[PDB]
């Protein structure tokens, strides 16, 4: 009888299981796909945009958007959650560069998001919070002091530094593809060609301009995404 | 306003002024040709039944009127308690079906060792005697049975089942295929399992795939079948079943949705007899029993008791994988085109049972069907995903 | 105060042809056997003389009807609408005059309430003084 | 079910809390007003009259808020008082605050987001009161406005609200020739509705409660008809009842 | 086996304005009718065709005598003898005499028995007690696919599943898929499901076998299986067949475990129902159609994928198809020219495909009302309230 | 009907407050026409037998299609055809059964022919919506409590065979009952003769009518003032 | 079970309440606003006074600043509020910066009030999806939609409530680059859009035109009349 403890956060499972969290972890799955790759040169974000009306204005629909001219993002869960979240982060990382006056580190970045994250069953929210876990799983991408580097967020505040991660609807079709199609050594061009193939492979459609989001950052240039002449160069090669 | 009951007058200028030239005689003549069909209908007559009469010079009427006069009928009944005879109480209680039930002497003609209870008799009706008894025979073509010797599904045609099918493995190959290996570790072979899982998991199919694997005869047991018209006897239908199976080299028993059977007089009397012919029966045999139900709990205690139902399987939803091996294993049987993403779809249709993943695959064929194309596209199975999915 | 004797009174102190149930009796076992129970005692009733059929404790049947979501409250209240048709519907019934007595007449079916079913509701209240002086007088 | 508490919605969408708070209304006592050419009058029910009511009071049903609002009421007692002393308080806010007096729309949408409030959150029962105000202000003359517990308001020139309310609107809406009625006609318009949407043969003076909000001499005067005044009125619609059926 | 059924007339309709069309249509329909009765009577008026063996056949009589019982083979022995059930129930072990077609023995089929000796003496093919008998459709109702409006999706899914196989089948195992075996309609009460069925039935080419659902119910024990059996027996043996169970849920409903023997009975009934319905091959071309309007309360095992896979959805109708029901409905009216038929399609209503014939009665009867016949909109206005009897204002707006 | 091209009217359901005239509208039905009437009034269509109710509402359509231009009485036909019941284990299905197999000889297949049917309520709201439905039953026409001119002619009927007195002014009296039924008028006209008979007299005057007008309508009101008084 | 509880993850991962929520919306009315190259409309059916309603306290179409208007559908006393605290919000804009605020700003408190309405126990979500429209400050014409759910979209002609899929799908089959050239096709595109599910016309359609910063007045019932007889003099045009 699972029952009585799916109702409210603060349950513990005979197994000792959060079914709240994991609804939400679940909750992801409802979310688009949304694929980012770690490679020397740096890191690219790959989302699928759902378009629901050819009507609509494709740069109201936001899959990655920027906490930093230095780092990116990528969501998928709700959209009000992740708004509230990427809201955070943005103010989190000028509250670093105002108190150190220094660019903050993605892995720091995934920290204080996860900090605003896991504090659904927290008594702090007194003043007014989550009273239910976040429900957006967060890839965070960008180019600090390490190099590039990618984290990918879990709604439960948990984050890993993972080479190339994938969330969404297809999260385990696409990560499986990854785990074959990565390598160490893959180049910037070559690694957003897969990415677009796994895509392809995943997605729903046929791919167009106004299928895919696409993002870079690389250590020399500050956080891209790319435009339509862009995405239309990059997808007319596969 | 006070509505005015329209008049004789009102009525009679009705049916007129405001009417076709043609009311009369089309009203008229569709009237006639009403009553010519009535007559038709009523003197077309019925012709001659066809009563079940042989062609000539098969028929020997004198022996017919011989037998007539001479030999007389049986009534059939369910013999019981046999009153503990000893030859000195040779009498029966036997059930005359719907009629009453009577203690009853054998014929000078049968021996007492060919009657032994539950079994048909035909009695007369002057002392109501057995004079002879009636097995009920054996046949595939009568009730519905294991009608299986070696099924059409290997498996290749099963997919989605990795564990469970390696546990199946476990259970029916290892001691079947390998029973040296169960002899030098001196443990009996698994004596009994239960496949129990939602319907359309596939736990039939499963059974099946693995009895032809196993160079053994699949065996057909529909529970409705014998809760149906052919209960009673059915325990001796079983027993002739396993009979047959210790005559066949190696059976593989699998009672069809046993929530029928397992949940009790005659079904008692049943699960008694496999109580029989396993307990009964060695467990070292070939025929091993396999049980699948939608309902687990409903089996009877007595059932999984250990030395009777050693394993308990569980047949789950398919998973990601298993969805898409699905996809591909019922789209193999059809007209599509080469590069379906078979993956696509199983994403689309989670916690899916294998049942409305053929219909969807049906649906595709349909939607195919539908614009009169000969090969079906992605874009159909999409929309059949749609439709059967999300209900 | 007085129900089930008068009923008693009325059925000794009479020529017409009495029929005694009980509310709780109606209700059986089988599915439609109530009301057929309902149809056999009103059409007793009226093959007969005058007659009177008086049905104590009708609370037990003729509760408010209200919006049965079982098998049993559907039938209680078919039994309560089979008497209802019986006493005041198509065909009238002569020369049957029907006493039912209740505890609590407010739950009473209002269409068992009205003239022409039930005429008069006759309230039998606790006794007062002069009713007490009566009551131990023809006690004692 | 989804009939918890009031911040909960039906998988339909239905606020069932809000339309149980909606419906309790026709349990509530008659009471209409409708828009004159040159006046505005409010006319209402009195259910509870036993025998021994003090009749300490200067209206019950009606309840005076500003030297330009009055009201009547529709609803439980307490949420009733609550209501009308929220008015006063938020009336005589703005009197302070903008030295004028509160526009009739103002003072109503007022109440109205506190209504809403009050079912919007808090897990609060919402106020089960619908409310007739009547008043005047010189950027729309003369207006009448239909409250409701649900929180919601309009602008009518002619409403009933409480016991057998559908049918005395129905009639009403029947029987109304716009911007062409004075008071007279206005009052004898209300009596005729009191007389078939009450359950009386002959209502009682009593039972009537008629307050009118006129505006002349550059001020305006709300007075509730005085017992020679209600029972005048009366006797002369009675009398005109008696001259229409006498004539039919 | 043998063909299928239900003969129907011919549609006419060609013109419906009584503009003498439709009287030489009538009367080439009246003048071949007579045709055919003049023929058959001329017929029988001179037929001399009798006797012939008549010796052998008297003598295979007298073997029979009278009456002859019929009873159900449930069993055969050694061919001599076999075992029959009596309507009764009773079954005894009985010899078979020689003149029997041991061929057409078979367990199920009629049998004819000796009154006294019970022997087998006959077999019936056509038993087909009364219930089944009435059950099947004779005279084809006379709507049609052009008396539906609206409802396109739901007329294609229905030719798709019970006029698609029976046509052409080649597409189907063309592309390997198993043709619809049953299909289920639902939706809300007067939309069009009992129309179809009746529309189904005119155009077809099978056997229309109409069932109540609540009729397969029988009083005596094993009465319910029997008939429900008898029924697909029959289905099956004119095939191609169609058996349409109007209001399944009168059986249908969620199983439980049955206490009473009634219901003991019903959910026999059920499960006979069930097994048959598994029994007949998805490439048999018998076919299944049952309607129902509370659809949630249905066993979920009526509407598996494996026994009924398709679900035709039988939604309020729209704007559109409200409009085309107007137009159907008001086709035969002398509708005024001032009719607009707009205002009351915009009403946001609940109306069905039956509110808005109703209405349309209703029009007519207030237009006779004024004793005219022309129906102008005012009559429609009216009508609309008069026939829609019975969201608190402002919540929604 | 032909001409105007509209199809016949089948069913007609008689809904109101309990006593108004439905049943004795359907008994003047019958008796003013010439059709077969029947009367099949609600719960007799529920038999014990499984599958007996719709086996006898079978049998009861097909008797009446046998006969003439037929009327079907179903009187409180809230019994048979309320509202079908999820499920089985507690809630009835038998009934529902029946109430299936009226539907279909209503409005089914058949199309049944000349077999006009009424049906009576007081309950019309929890009447199964199959059966609400036009083409079942259109016209559900409603028997509101009469008013103060139905009454003062309810009166003058049921007063037709009493002895009045010169001087009785029966408006008075059905002003006297806001929202009285019918079936309270004639017991008022009753109750009335019961006054003059306990006096042994023949004649009933205006106070005997009063009287009686206090008798009949005599209810149970709120007796604690402080509940009446929770609403303004 | 999981429906009754506003912050309650379902299993399969929804919030009920909010999803009831947004479907609370098309029980509404349908509004649907476009906004073209200089213009944007606002199209919205209006419920038919009885007899008494005064028209002028029953507002559909209400303008949150001199340079947003927006139209709701949903329950009134909901929409009255956000109205009163989107404009009050719009005010304190200008108090902290001086510009007139952009309709992005905007429409997102709008978004952000109605998901802090949405996310505790106590505070039922704000069961009302209104359509933001106006001019930035380089009159650049945006539209806006925002949901009960607390999301909200940049929309180029939306319709909400009900029967907004199938102004939804007119629009799709008609929103052109030619149809929205003058401010008499992006009319004639929304009355044709409004009549879709309001077939009667003449009545029962407001409408609202915003030029660049002409402080848009809704056009009165003069040349409602004259634009659907205009609309209708085009209709019998093309046929
Ligand atoms: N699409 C339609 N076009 C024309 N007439 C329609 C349509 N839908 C329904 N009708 C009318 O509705 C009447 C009654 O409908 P029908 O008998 O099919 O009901 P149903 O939807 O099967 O409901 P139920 O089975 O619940 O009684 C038909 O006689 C027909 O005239
Ligand atoms: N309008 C009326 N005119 C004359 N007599 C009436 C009228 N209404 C009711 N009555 C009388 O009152 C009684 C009402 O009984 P009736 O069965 O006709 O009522 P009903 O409305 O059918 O009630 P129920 O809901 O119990 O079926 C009858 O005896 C009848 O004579
Ligand atoms: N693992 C599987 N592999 C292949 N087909 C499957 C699988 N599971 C279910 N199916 C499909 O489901 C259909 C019916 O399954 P079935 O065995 O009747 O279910 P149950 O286990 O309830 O008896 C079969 O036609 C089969 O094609
Ligand atoms: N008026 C009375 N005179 C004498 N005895 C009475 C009177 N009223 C009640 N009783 C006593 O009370 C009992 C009456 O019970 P009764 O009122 O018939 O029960 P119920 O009210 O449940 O029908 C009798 O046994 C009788 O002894
Ligand atoms: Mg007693
Ligand atoms: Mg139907
Ligand atoms: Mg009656």
């Amino acid at each position: 009888t699972r029952s009585e403890y799916d109702r409210g956060v603060n349950t513990f499972s005979p197994e000792g299981r959060l079914f709240q969290v994991e609804y939400a972890i679940e909750a992801i799955k409802l979310g688009s796909t949304a694929i980012g790759i770690q490679t020397s040169e740096g890191v690219c974000l790959a989302v699928e945009k759902r378009i629901t009306s050819p009507l609509m204005e494709p740069s109201s629909i936001e899959k990655i958007v920027e906490i930093d001219a230095h780092i990116g993002c990528a969501m998928s869960g709700l959209i009000k959650d992740a708004k509230t979240l990427i809201d955070k982060a943005r103010v989190e990382t000028q509250n670093h560069w105002f108190t150190y006056n220094e660019t903050m580190t993605v892995e720091s970045v995934t920290q204080a998001v996860s900090n605003l994250a896991l504090q659904f069953g927290e008594e702090d929210a007194d003043p007014g919070a989550m009273s239910r876990p976040f429900g957006v799983a967060l890839l965070f991408g960008g180019v600090d002091e390490k190099g590039p580097q990618l984290f990918h967020m879990d709604p439960s505040g948990t984050f890993v530094q993972c080479d190339a991660r994938a969330i969404g609807s297809a999260s385990e079709g696409a990560q499986s593809s990854l785990q074959e199609v990565y390598h160490k050594s893959m180049t910037l061009k070559e690694a957003i060609k897969s990415s677009l193939i796994i895509l392809k492979q995943v997605m729903e459609e046929k791919l167009n301009a106004t299928n895919i989001e696409l993002a870079t950052v690389q250590p020399g240039q500050n956080f891209h995404m790319f435009t339509k002449e862009e995405l239309e160069e990059v997808i007319k090669d596969i | 306003k006070p509505i005015r009951a329209l008049d004789e007058g009102d009525i009679a200028l009705l049916k007129t002024y405001g009417q076709s030239t043609y009311s009369r005689q089309i009203k008229q003549v569709e009237d006639d040709i009403q009553q010519l069909l009535k007559k038709i209908n009523e003197l077309t007559g019925i012709k001659e039944s066809d009563t079940g009469l042989a062609p000539p010079a098969l028929w020997d009427l004198a022996a017919d009127k011989q037998t007539l006069q001479s030999e007389q009928p049986l009534q059939v009944a369910r013999c019981t308690k046999i009153i503990n005879a000893d030859s000195e109480d040779p009498k029966y209680i036997i059930n005359v079906k719907q009629f009453a039930k009577f203690v009853v002497d054998l014929s000078d003609q049968v021996a007492p060792t060919d009657i032994e209870e539950g079994m048909r008799v035909g009695v007369d009706r002057n002392k109501y005697q057995i004079h002879i008894p009636l097995p009920p025979k054996i046949d595939p073509t009568v009730t519905m049975m294991q009608v299986e010797e070696k099924p059409d599904v290997t498996y290749s045609d099963v997919g989605g089942c990795k564990e469970q099918i390696e546990k199946l493995r476990e259970v029916v190959e290892t001691p079947l295929l390998h029973p040296e290996r169960f002899v030098n570790l001196g443990i009996e072979p698994p004596k009994g399992v239960l496949l129990f899982g939602p319907p359309g998991t596939g736990k039939t199919l499963c059974a099946r795939a693995v009895a032809n694997r196993t160079d053994a005869c699949f065996i057909r047991v529909i529970g409705s079948e014998l809760v149906q018209k052919y209960v009673g006897e059915g325990a001796r239908m079983v027993r002739e079943l396993f009979e047959m199976a210790r005559t066949k080299k190696a059976c593989l028993i699998f009672f069809d949705e046993i929530d029928a059977i397992g949940g009790d007089n005659e079904v008692q009397r049943t699960m008694l007899e496999l109580i029989n012919q396993l307990d009964g029966f060695d467990p070292r045999g070939n025929i091993k029993v396999l049980m699948a139900t939608n309902r687990p709990d409903t089996l009877d205690p007595a059932l999984m008791r250990p030395g009777r139902l050693d394993r308990k399987i569980e047949f789950s939803l398919p998973d990601l994988e298993g969805r898409t091996h699905i996809f591909k294993i019922h789209a193999r049987s059809m007209s599509v085109e080469r590069d379906i993403r078979f993956e696509l779809l199983a994403r689309l249709c989670p916690n899916s049972t294998g049942a409305e993943i053929r219909s969807v695959c049906t649906e595709a064929g349909m939607f195919a069907i539908r614009a009169r194309r000969k090969i079906a596209t992605e874009k159909d199975f999409l929309e059949a995903v749609n439709k059967v999915i999300k209900s | 105060c007085g129900k089930t004797m008068l009923a008693k009174a009325v059925a000794h102190h009479t020529t017409a042809a009495f029929i005694r149930v009980v509310g709780s009796e109606f209700v059986q076992k089988y599915l439609g056997e109530g009301p057929r129970m309902v149809r056999d005692v009103f059409r007793l009733a009226k093959e007969n003389a005058p007659a009177i059929i008086f049905i104590d404790e009708i609370d037990a049947i003729a509760t408010k009807r209200f919006d049965a979501q079982t098998g049993a409250d559907r039938e209680v209240q078919r039994i309560l609408l089979e008497l209802l048709n019986q006493m005041d519907g198509f065909d009238q019934n002569v020369n049957v005059k029907v006493i039912m007595a209740t505890n609590r007449a407010d739950t009473l079916d209002p269409a068992l309430l009205r003239p022409g079913r039930l005429d008069r509701k006759i309230e039998f209240p606790l006794p007062d003084r002069r009713q007490k002086r009566l009551i131990f007088s023809t006690i004692t | 079910r989804y009939d918890s508490r009031t911040t909960i919605f039906s998988p339909e969408g239905r606020l069932y809390q809000v339309e149980y708070a909606m419906e309790a209304i026709g349990h509530a006592g008659t009471c209409l007003g409708i828009l004159a050419n040159d006046g505005v009058l409010l006319a209402a029910e009195r259910r509870n009259i036993h025998k021994l009511l003090d009749e300490v009071f200067f209206s019950e049903k009606i309840y005076k808020l500003n030297e330009d609002m009055a009201c009547s009421v529709a609803g439980i007692t307490s949420d009733a008082n609550v209501l009308t002393n929220e008015l006063r308080l938020i009336a005589q806010r703005y009197l302070l605050q903008y030295q004028e007096p509160i526009p009739c729309e103002q003072l109503v949408t007022a109440l109205c987001d506190i209504k809403q409030a009050y079912t919007q959150f808090g897990g609060k029962r919402p106020f089960g009161v619908s409310l007739l105000y009547i008043g005047w202000d010189k950027h729309y003359g003369f207006q009448l406005y239909q409250s409701d517990p649900s929180g919601n308001y309009g602008g009518w020139k002619a409403t009933c609200i409480g016991n057998n309310s559908a049918a005395a609107v129905s009639m009403l809406k029947q029987d109304y020739k716009e911007g062409e009625m004075t008071l007279k006609s206005a009052l004898a318009l209300a009596i005729k509705v009191l007389n078939k949407t009450m359950d009386v043969s002959k209502l009682s003076a009593e039972k009537v409660e008629i307050a009118t909000l006129t505006r002349e001499n550059g001020k305006t005067v709300i007075r509730v008809l005085k017992q020679k005044e209600v029972e005048q009125l009366i006797k002369k619609h009675e009398e005109e009842e008696a001259k229409a059926e006498r004539e039919k | 086996t043998k063909g299928p059924d239900a003969a129907s007339k011919l549609p006419l309709v060609t013109p419906h304005t009584q503009c003498r069309l439709k009287l030489l249509k009538l009367e080439r329909i009246k003048d071949y009718l007579l045709m055919e009765e003049e023929f058959i009577r001329n017929q029988e008026q001179m037929k001399p065709l009798e006797e012939k063996q008549e010796e052998e056949r008297s003598k295979v009589d007298d073997l029979r005598g009278t009456p002859m019982s019929v009873g159900t083979l449930e069993e055969i022995i050694d061919d001599n003898h076999a075992i029959v059930s009596t309507s009764v129930g009773s079954e005894h072990y009985v010899s078979i005499l020689s003149f029997v077609d041991k061929d057409l023995l078979e367990p199920g089929c009629s049998v004819l028995l000796n009154h006294k000796v019970h022997a087998v003496i006959g077999v019936l093919m056509d038993d087909t007690d009364p219930l089944v008998t009435v059950m099947k459709v004779e005279k084809a109702p006379q709507e049609t696919y052009a008396d539906i409006g609206g409802l396109d999706n739901q007329i294609q899914e229905i030719k798709e599943s019970v006029e698609l196989p029976l046509t052409h089948p080649e597409y189907y195992e063309e592309m390997g898929i198993k043709p619809p075996k049953g299909v289920i309609l639902y939706g809300p009460p007067g939309t069009g499901k009992t129309l179809l069925a009746k529309a189904v039935a005119n155009q077809t080419s099978a056997t229309f076998l109409r069932v109540v659902g609540s009729e397969l119910i029988q009083k005596y024990l094993g009465d319910g299986p029997k008939l429900v059996r008898e029924l697909f027996r029959v289905a099956e043996e004119h095939a191609p067949s169609i058996v349409f169970i109007d209001e399944i849920d009168a059986i249908g409903t969620k199983r439980y475990d049955s206490n009473s023997g009634g219901e003991r009975e019903i959910q026999r009934t059920m499960l006979e129902l069930l097994n048959q319905l598994d029994g007949f091959d998805s490439r048999g071309d018998v076919k299944v159609i049952m309607a129902t309007n509370r659809i949630e309360t249905l066993d979920p095992a009526l509407i598996r994928p494996g026994r009924i896979d398709r679900k035709i959805e039988f939604p309020l109708p729209d704007e559109k198809t409200k409009k085309r029901i107007f137009q159907i409905h008001t086709s035969r009216m002398t509708l005024a020219d001032d009719v607009t038929l707009d205002d009351l399609i915009m009403a946001k209503d609940d109306l069905s495909g039956a509110d808005i014939k109703a209405i349309c009665t209703e029009a007519g009867l207030m237009a006779l009302r004024e004793r005219r016949m022309k129906v102008t909109n005012e009559d429609f206005k009216k009508s609309k309230e008069n026939v829609l009897y019975k969201t608190p204002e402002g919540l929604y707006l | 009907f032909e001409a105007l091209g509209i199809a016949q009217p089948k069913g007609v359901l008689l809904y109101g407050p309990p006593g108004t005239g439905k049943t004795l509208l359907a008994r003047a039905v019958a008796h003013h026409t010439d059709c077969t009437f029947i009367r099949v009034s609600g719960s007799e269509l529920v038999q014990k037998f499984i599958g007996e109710g719709a086996r006898m509402v079978r049998e009861l359509f097909v008797m009446a299609r046998e006969h003439a231009p037929s009327i079907i009485f179903m009187d409180e036909i809230d019994s048979i055809g309320s509202s079908r019941l999820e499920g089985g284990s507690g809630g009835d299905s038998e009934v529902q059964r029946t109430m299936l197999e009226l539907l279909n000889q209503l409005d089914g297949f058949e199309a049944t022919k000349n077999i006009k049917v009424i049906m009576a309520t007081n309950r019309i709201d929890i009447l199964d919506s199959a059966l609400l439905r036009p083409g079942r039953i259109d016209r559900k026409i409603e028997f509101p409590p009469p008013n103060e001119e139905a009454r003062l002619d309810i009166l003058k009927i049921h007063s037709r065979k009493m002895n009045l007195t010169r001087g009785i002014n029966l408006r008075k009296i059905a002003e006297l009952m806001p929202g009285a039924s019918g079936a309270e008028v004639k017991g008022v006209c009753t109750e009335a003769g019961m006054y003059a008979l306990r006096e042994r007299r023949v004649h009933v005057t205006q106070e005997d009518f009063e009287m009686a007008v206090a008798k009949v309508m005599q209810k149970d009101s709120e007796k604690n003032m402080s509940i009446k008084k929770l609403w303004k | 079970s999981y429906d009754r509880a506003i912050t309650v993850f379902s299993p399969d991962g929804h919030l009920f309440q909010v999803e009831y929520a947004q479907e609370a919306v098309k029980k509404g009315s349908t509004a649907v606003g476009v906004r073209g190259r200089d213009i944007v409309v606002l199209g919205v059916e209006k419920k038919s006074v009885a007899k008494l309603q005064d028209e002028r306290t029953v507002r559909k179409i209400c303008a949150l600043d001199d340079n947003v208007c927006m139209a709701f559908a949903g329950l009134t006393a909901d929409a009255r509020i956000v109205i009163n605290r989107a404009r009050v919000e719009c005010q304190s804009h200008r108090l902290t910066v001086e510009d007139p605020v952009t309709v992005e700003y905007i429409t997102r408190y709008i978004a952000s009030l109605k998901q802090r309405y949405t996310q505790s126990n106590g505070r039922r979500p704000f069961g009302i999806s209104a359509l933001i429209v106006g001019f930035d400050f380089d009159g650049t014409p945006r539209l806006y939609q925002t949901d009960p759910s607390g999301t909200y979209h940049a929309w180029k002609a939306n319709a909400i409530g009900r029967g907004a899929k199938s102004v939804r799908e007119f629009l799709e089959k008609n929103y052109t680059d030619e149809a929205i050239e003058t401010d008499d096709l992006t009319i004639k595109l929304v009355i044709k859009a409004l009549l879709e599910v309001v077939q009667s016309g003449g009545k029962n359609i407001e409408l609202a035109v915003m030029r660049r910063d002409q402080s848009l007045k809704i056009l009165n019932p003069e040349e409602i009349e004259k634009y659907v007889a205009e609309i209708e003099k085009e209709k019998e045009e093309n046929e």
